[PDB]
């Protein structure tokens, strides 16, 4: 598995796998701040 | 008036003299066809 | 000559021509007075 | 009357059919074979417009050739009753048709692709869809446009009302963004040519170096020679087949109101926040 | 440019053309004028 | 099976340019200049350098000023919500004055922002046509470009100044917004009688659709006859090679007139610049010398008149 | 009619307006129109277009306006339309034999068009001195002498997936009927536009492997396999491909010499090209 | 006027005759489509 | 440039074909009259 | 009359009828369908 | 003329009339089970 | 008619009445489809 | 006021001054058209 | 002032002026139009 990196260029996987991770977390922490339930700063209550 | 065709090439004349005329006609009998006395088709009193 | 006709062919081309232009149109009047003698195309001064 | 460097491209050949029957030009006009059916359509449509005009009336901007109703279906109708539309429908396809295959024969005989004929078609599936293909998905012919310089205007009109809002569809946006955009482009286009070919008076006549240099001064990015080219006949392309697009989706594939249609986005989980 | 023989030599082609067409034409407008007349008097047709 | 000159397959890549020398009392230009094989498949590679003179850093902060106002009063408009300016983006907007103001100054919140934002703008594209003016005069061109630009700005200003201070009111100019300012192009429309009876709104959409016509044709014609290398216009201009001909001579076999290399660019031009000076002047016919653009259209016999189809409606109010 | 805008009884500010803008019109077009002929005007007129049996110049409407000069770099004045390209289209006699006498009949060809310069072949008349940049340096010119061009716009993409930047160096070129015409040997840029112009290849598949020439860029089908691919013209015809008179440099006249004889091969490359689907 | 064969070329005309005639021919046939007292298909009485 | 001889021969072909086409056209007809007369009278069909 | 194939190609006239003679009969096929007398696949009484 | 000795013009014209004979026959007979189906040929008061 | 293949390419004479038989038996279907007689899948009863 | 040709290109301004004069003649014609005291076709009572 | 004629070129200044006072004829004849008491051939009453 460590073949990968003599395949890949590590800087375009991290910059790839940093980009989705930013992404990805935002969307998540946007679609729990859209959800009633999960808006924390939202102050609901179950 | 066979002065003329010094003037003004026969060749082309012809040809300008008959699509002219062509468009021509074709106005004059669709003009007849507009109205109601001279439609010869509609047949419509005169 | 602008065509490369010669004389004798400019001749032969406009009998033909003539001879068919004849015949296209005497079929024409042909079908002209078969159409009139269905309908007539010329209204009266009363119409149709 | 030829151009002083014409005569050495007349030549013979290049053309799709015809041949040697109809390869010869009248005046500057090539004529092909397609040449002669483009020219019999379109002396035979235009003569049947002035004939539905001389039955209706004879304003150029009053005269309306209008297709049948929507109760005829697909059905040919009476020549009075939308079927004159009918029969010159198909005589401008046919027209425009032959035009793009005449480019091809234009373009094949002087050794040019045929970027024209192709790019033209686009056009001609613009039309096509707005008078076969989206009649055909509704069902009747009389969904397509009259033909009047002025009746055609309030076709559209109506057209784009039946969804309440028609800058609201999504393909008429990017069409128009396409349109603003080409004319943008044919605007800097045209502009950058004088302005390096027609310089300040005095100075020579500037070269390519100049046109890079001027739009990266101006906005940082310059597309070369050929990049503007491509550019011009992408915007204007995306332009036609997004029209295309809008208008074949009003009503087949979408019969609310084109706002409704963005409802979707206003329901994104994402940034619901409600 | 032409020569008087070949600009005569036009002329009369052109000649035969248009008294033909001229007689065709004016035998056409007796025809039409004997079946409608399309100058309306002060009261109309 | 032949090359369609859609995207460039070989490309090479030499040091980037700096550009034609200035004179010397230009500011210097960015040192950032960069290629993308991306933007070199469809033309030049070379992203940078960008010239930054005082009448461009101006209307950039002009500019800065028009769009932080904008952004700001949309983003308080949703109650300062970036999930909400997300899902209310094409809909939010920055409200002009409403009609009681007339032309004078309304307060911020009730169509200030909006003028000032309106201000700005003004300023920042009358700043960049200098700055487009200057950059053809600093190379030895012509002004063309400048030229079309302020065509592009007279409708700019006359839709949203010039057609206003004449109706009297700043509520008539358009929102800065993206679908409320549709909603206002859609009303205006309604308001003065169905916009397609202007016969320089017809005049406007026939330079729009003859430009995207013409750099159809053009586009195509120069990459049809890229095999002649007909893109480099400029030595095509002045020493007439094959492709400058074959291109002529395509449009003259199909239509029987051809422009030259130099001329479909005046043509382009010109066709560009109409659609919006049209556009400008029609705007400021209506309202002003015209109410409604359809009972204009009856009084000069050119609206269409259909038969019965249907029980027409009668104005309970009549 | 009332109210703000009228002007008479009819008559209307917006209506005298629009008329102001078709008198504007109208005399732009004419101006436009103008503009377009100032390449191939007067008009040639052969004998057999007239009945006058005499070649005349036709100037159209709107006439040909008055001559423009343009001001080049170097330091030259080029009056447009130029004389010496007029003079050489209505001087060169073609080696071609219209099919019939009338006026607007193809031309046939005599001998071989695609080197006689008929039709898709035909070649302008252009300036024989190379051209040159704003700079100075030599316009177009091949990677050797070029040596600050490298191949290739992103070198990752050249190194890691070559097939999306390809380098034609080295590759095989075949003609329209598979014919191994030669190998590409170098590759000439512009650098006014920085692209690739030509690549050059010797003739080592149908003739000597020292004999260089070009094959224009956008005659040439680059492929995924080191291939170049010419369907303009057979592998055979590469070897009448017209020769630079410098080994290393190339005129405006001598592009279109290269250009116009691939062009050739649309039409007469091969048998049947010419002749109709029908 | 056989001498009108030295000046068009004889396809030339032909091509320009059958076209005219074509479209005449169809025009008519058209427009008496059109009207209903000649639209024989469409059997209207007198 | 077409002889006489491949021109009659072109027309040997075009005549065989007409007459084959007319024939079938001329039954159609006949077929189609016997169906429905397409010539209204005075009263229609 | 073979003089005809001299003055136009026989070969290229043959495909320019067939495709002339298509249209032409499918325009007639098509008018007789939207006839109320003829269309034979509705057969409305005669 | 195109490429074609006359043995290959006289073979293509007998596989081709063949070939023709073949679908038109296939046509021939859809053609009576579809006018067995329902007739396409109306009568004088109709269907 | 076998001298017919002597002027014509077959494989384009095949390739063009394959075209046209393409769009006439689409065309033909497509047309019985529309009628209220021969439409097959819509269950049409006389 | 011979000199005006020396600065103005006489066979230009000529056909300038027609066109000219074509475009204003036509306009004043026109104008008067619209009024209704001086609409010679209509003839409004003064 | 006479200089004046050396830094611009008589005869376009002469053009620029022309269609300067042509524009502005037709402008204040039309403006005056527009008004209801300089309106000649409406025959206003003041
Ligand atoms: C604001 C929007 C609304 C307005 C929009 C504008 C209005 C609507 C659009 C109309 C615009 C175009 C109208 C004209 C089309 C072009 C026709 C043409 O030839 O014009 C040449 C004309 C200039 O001619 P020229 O090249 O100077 O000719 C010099 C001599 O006449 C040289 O003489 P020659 O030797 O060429 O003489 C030729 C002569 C000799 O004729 C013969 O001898 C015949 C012999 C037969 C045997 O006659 C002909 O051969 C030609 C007759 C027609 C032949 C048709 C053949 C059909 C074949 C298939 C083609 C299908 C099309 O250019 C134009 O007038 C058109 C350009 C201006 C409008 C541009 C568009 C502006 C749009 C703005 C929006
Ligand atoms: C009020 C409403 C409109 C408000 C608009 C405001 C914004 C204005 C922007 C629109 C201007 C676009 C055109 C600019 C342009 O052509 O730039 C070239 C030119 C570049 O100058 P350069 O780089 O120093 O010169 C380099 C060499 O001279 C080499 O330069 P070149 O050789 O390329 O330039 C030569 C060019 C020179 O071009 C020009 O001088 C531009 C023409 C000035 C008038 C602009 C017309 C458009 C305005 C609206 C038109 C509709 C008015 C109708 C009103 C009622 C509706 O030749 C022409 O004259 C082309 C125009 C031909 C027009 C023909 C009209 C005939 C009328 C017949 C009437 C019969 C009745 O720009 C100017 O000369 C600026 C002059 C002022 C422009 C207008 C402001
Ligand atoms: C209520 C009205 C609605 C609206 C309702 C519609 C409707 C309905 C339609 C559009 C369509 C369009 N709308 Mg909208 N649209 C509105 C407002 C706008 C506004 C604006 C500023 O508000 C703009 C810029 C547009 C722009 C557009 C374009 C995207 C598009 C028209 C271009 C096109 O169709 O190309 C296509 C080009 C063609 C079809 C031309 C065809 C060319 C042919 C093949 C060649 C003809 C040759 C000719 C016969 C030759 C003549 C003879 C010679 C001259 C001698 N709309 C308003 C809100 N809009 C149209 C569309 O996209 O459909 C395709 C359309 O149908
Ligand atoms: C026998 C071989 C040829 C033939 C050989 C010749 C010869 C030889 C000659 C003619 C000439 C003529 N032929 Mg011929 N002609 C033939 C058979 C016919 C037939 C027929 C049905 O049999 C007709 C109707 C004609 C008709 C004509 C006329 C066009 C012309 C004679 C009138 C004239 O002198 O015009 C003169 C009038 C003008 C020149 C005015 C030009 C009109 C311009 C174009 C302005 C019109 C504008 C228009 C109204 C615009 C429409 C409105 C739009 C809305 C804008 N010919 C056959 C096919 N014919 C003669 C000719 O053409 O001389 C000039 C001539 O010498
Ligand atoms: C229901 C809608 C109405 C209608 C209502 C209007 C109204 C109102 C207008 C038009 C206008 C136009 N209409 Mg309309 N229009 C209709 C239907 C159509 C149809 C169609 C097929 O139906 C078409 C093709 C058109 C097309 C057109 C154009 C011809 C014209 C716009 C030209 C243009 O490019 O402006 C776009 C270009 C500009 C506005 C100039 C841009 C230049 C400036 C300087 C840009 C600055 C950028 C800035 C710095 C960016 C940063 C800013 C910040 C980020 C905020 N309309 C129907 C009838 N239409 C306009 C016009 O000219 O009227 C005659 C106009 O005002
Ligand atoms: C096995 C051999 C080949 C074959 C070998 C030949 C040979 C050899 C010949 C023909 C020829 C013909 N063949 Mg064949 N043909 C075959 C089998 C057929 C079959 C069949 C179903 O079996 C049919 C119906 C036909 C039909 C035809 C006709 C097109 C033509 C005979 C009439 C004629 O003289 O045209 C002449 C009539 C015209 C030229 C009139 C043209 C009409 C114009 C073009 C009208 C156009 C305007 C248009 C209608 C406008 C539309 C506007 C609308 C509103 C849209 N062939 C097979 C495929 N055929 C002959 C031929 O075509 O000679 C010219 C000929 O010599
Ligand atoms: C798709 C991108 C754009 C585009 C491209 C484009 N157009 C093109 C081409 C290209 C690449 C050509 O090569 C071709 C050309 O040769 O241009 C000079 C053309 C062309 N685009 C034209 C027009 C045109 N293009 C338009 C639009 C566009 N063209 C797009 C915006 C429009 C619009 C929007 O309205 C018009 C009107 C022509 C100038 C020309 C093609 C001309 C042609 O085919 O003429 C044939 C001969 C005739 C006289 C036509 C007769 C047709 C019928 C028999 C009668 C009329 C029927 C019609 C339905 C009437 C409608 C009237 C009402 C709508 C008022
Ligand atoms: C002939 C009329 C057509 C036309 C022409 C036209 N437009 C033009 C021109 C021309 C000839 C120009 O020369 C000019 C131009 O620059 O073109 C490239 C322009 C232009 N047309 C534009 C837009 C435009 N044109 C339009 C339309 C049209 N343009 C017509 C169709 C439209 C439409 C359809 O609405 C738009 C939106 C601009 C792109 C440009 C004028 C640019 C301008 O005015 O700039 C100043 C304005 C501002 C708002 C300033 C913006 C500043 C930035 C936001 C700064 C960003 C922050 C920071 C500095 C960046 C770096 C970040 C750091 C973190 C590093
Ligand atoms: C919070 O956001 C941040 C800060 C993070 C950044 C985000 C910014 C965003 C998202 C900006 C979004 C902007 C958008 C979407 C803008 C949309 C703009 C559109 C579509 C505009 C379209 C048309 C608008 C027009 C035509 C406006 C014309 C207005 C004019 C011409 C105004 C002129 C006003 C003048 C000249 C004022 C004069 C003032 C005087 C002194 C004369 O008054 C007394
Ligand atoms: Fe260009
Ligand atoms: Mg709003």
């Amino acid at each position: 598995m460590w073949r990968l990196w003599k395949l890949y260029d590590p800087r375009r996987v991290l910059i790839g796998i940093f980009s989705w991770l930013a992404v990805l977390a935002l969307v998540i922490h946007f679609i729990l701040l859209s959800t009633d339930r999960f808006n924390w700063v939202g102050g609901a209550a179950v | 008036m066979w002065r003329m065709w010094k003037i003004l090439d026969y060749r082309r004349t012809v040809v300008l003299a008959h699509v002219g005329m062509a468009v021509l006609a074709l106005l004059i009998h669709f003009i007849l066809l507009s109205t109601e006395n001279f439609n010869w088709l509609q047949g419509n009193p005169y | 000559s602008l065509t490369g006709l010669s004389d004798e062919e400019a001749k032969e081309f406009h009998s033909i021509f003539m001879q068919s232009f004849l015949i296209f149109t005497a079929v024409a009047v042909v079908a002209h007075f078969l159409a009139w003698a269905w309908r007539p195309w010329i209204p009266g001064a009363e119409g149709y | 009357a030829m151009l002083d460097f014409e005569k050495k491209y007349r030549v013979r050949g290049g053309t799709l059919l015809g041949g040697d029957l109809f390869d010869f030009w009248i005046g500057p006009f090539y004529v092909g074979i397609f040449g002669v059916l483009t020219a019999i359509f379109a002396v035979l449509g235009t003569v049947l417009i002035i004939y539905g005009a001389s039955q209706d009336t004879f304003n150029l901007w009053q005269i309306s050739i209008a297709p049948p109703d929507l109760s005829y279906g697909l059905a040919l109708a009476p020549m009075m009753e939308g079927g004159l539309w009918q029969i010159i429908t198909v005589c401008a396809l046919g027209a425009f048709i032959t035009w793009a295959l005449r480019q091809a024969e234009i373009s094949k005989k002087l050794g040019m692709g045929y970027h024209v004929p192709v790019a033209f078609a686009v056009a001609i599936l613009a039309y096509a869809t707005l008078v076969v293909f989206r009649p055909l998905l509704m069902g009747a012919w009389g969904h397509g446009f009259p033909y009047g310089i002025l009746s055609h205007l309030d076709w559209v009109s109506n057209v784009g009302y039946q969804y309440l809002h028609f800058h609201y569809n999504p393909a008429h946006m990017l069409a128009v963004t396409f349109f603003f955009t080409t004319t943008l482009a044919l605007a800097l286009h045209g502009g950058l040519i004088l302005s390096v070919t027609n310089p300040k008076k005095g100075e020579p006549v500037k070269t390519a170096e100049h046109e890079n240099t001027f739009f990266r001064d101006v906005i940082g990015y310059s597309i070369g020679s050929l990049g503007i080219h491509r550019l011009g006949l992408f915007l204007a392309l995306n332009a036609g087949f997004w029209s295309a697009v809008c208008i074949i989706i009003s009503g087949p594939f979408w019969t609310r109101g084109w706002p409704e249609w963005w409802n979707w986005w206003l329901n994104v989980p994402i940034w619901s926040w409600g | 440019n032409v020569s008087d023989e070949e600009a005569k030599e036009f002329h009369a082609m052109f000649s035969q053309a248009f008294t033909v067409y001229i007689g065709v034409a004016v035998v056409a407008h007796i025809l039409a004028w004997a079946w409608r007349p399309w100058i309306p008097g002060d009261e109309g047709f | 099976a032949e090359y369609q000159n859609i995207f460039t397959r070989v490309q090479v890549r030499g040091p980037t340019d700096p550009g034609v020398e200035l004179p010397a009392a230009d500011w210097p230009r960015t040192k950032g200049a960069t290629h993308s094989w991306l933007l070199g498949k469809i033309g030049d590679a070379q992203v940078g350098p960008i010239y930054l003179g005082t009448t461009g850093v101006m209307s950039i902060l002009f500019g800065i000023v028009s769009i932080v106002i904008i952004g700001m009063n949309m983003l308080a408009s949703v109650d300062w919500s970036p999930l909400e300016f997300i899902r209310q983006f094409f809909w939010v907007a920055l409200e002009p004055p409403p009609p009681e103001y007339g032309l004078s100054l309304p307060p911020l919140n009730d169509g200030g922002w909006w003028l000032i934002a309106g201000f700005t703008l003004t300023l920042s594209v009358l700043l960049w046509f200098a700055r487009t003016y200057n950059r053809a005069r600093a190379l030895g061109l012509g002004t063309h470009v400048a030229w079309a630009f302020a065509a592009a700005i007279f409708l700019f200003l006359a839709i949203g100044f010039i057609w206003p201070v004449l109706m009297g009111s700043w509520a008539k100019s358009v929102p800065f917004g993206i679908f409320p300012h549709l909603d206002w192009t859609t009303a205006f429309s309604l308001r003065y009688g169905n916009l397609y009876y202007n016969p320089f709104h017809m005049l406007s959409i026939v330079f729009l659709f003859g430009s995207a016509l013409l750099f159809a044709m053009h586009g195509a014609t120069i990459l049809a006859a890229g095999r002649y290398n007909a893109e480099r216009e400029i030595e095509q201009i002045t020493d007439r090679g094959t492709a400058a001909e074959r291109s002529a001579l395509f449009w003259r076999w199909t239509m029987g007139f051809n422009a030259t290399m130099e001329s479909i660019h005046r043509w382009g031009y010109w066709f560009a610049i109409l659609c919006v000076i049209t556009g400008g002047i029609g705007i400021l016919l209506t309202g002003t010398v015209v109410e409604n653009w359809y009972l204009w259209g009856v009084h000069h016999g050119i609206a269409p008149e259909y038969p019965e189809f249907f029980t027409p409606a009668v104005d309970p109010a009549a | 009619m009332e109210g703000t805008g009228a002007l008479t009884d009819y008559m209307n500010v917006a209506q005298m307006t629009l008329y102001a803008f078709w008198l504007f019109l109208a005399g732009l077009i004419v101006y436009l129109r103008m503009e377009d002929k100032r390449e191939g005007y007067p008009l040639q007129a052969e004998a057999n277009e007239n009945c006058n049996r005499t070649p005349e110049k036709k100037l159209g409407f709107p006439a040909p306006p008055s001559p423009k000069v343009f001001k080049l770099a170097d330091g030259r004045s080029i009056q447009v339309p130029r004389a010496e390209k007029t003079d050489y289209e209505l001087n060169t006699q073609l080696r071609a034999e219209p099919t019939a006498p009338w006026d607007g009949a193809p031309l046939e060809p005599t001998g071989n068009p695609m080197v006689d310069g008929l039709g898709p072949a035909a070649w302008a008349k252009r300036e024989d001195e190379p051209e040159v940049t704003h700079g100075g340096k030599q316009k177009i010119c091949p990677l050797r002498v070029a040596t600050e061009f490298e191949v290739g716009m992103s070198r990752d993409v050249a190194r890691f997936w070559p097939e999306i930047d390809p380098d034609p160096r080295g590759y095989q070129v075949l003609g329209c009927d598979g014919k191994v015409a030669g190998k590409i040997v170098d590759i000439w840029v512009d650098r006014g536009e920085l692209r690739p112009m030509y690549l050059e290849m010797d003739l080592s598949g149908v003739g000597s492997s020292g004999d260089r020439v070009l094959l224009p860029i956008n005659f040439a089908r680059v492929g995924y396999d080191s291939k170049v691919r010419v369907n303009a013209i057979t592998g055979q015809q590469f070897t009448d491909v017209p020769r630079l008179r410098e080994a290393d440099r190339i005129s405006p006249q001598e592009e279109d010499f290269i250009t116009g004889y691939f062009g050739g091969g649309v039409l007469y490359a091969v048998p049947g090209r010419t002749e109709p689907f029908l």
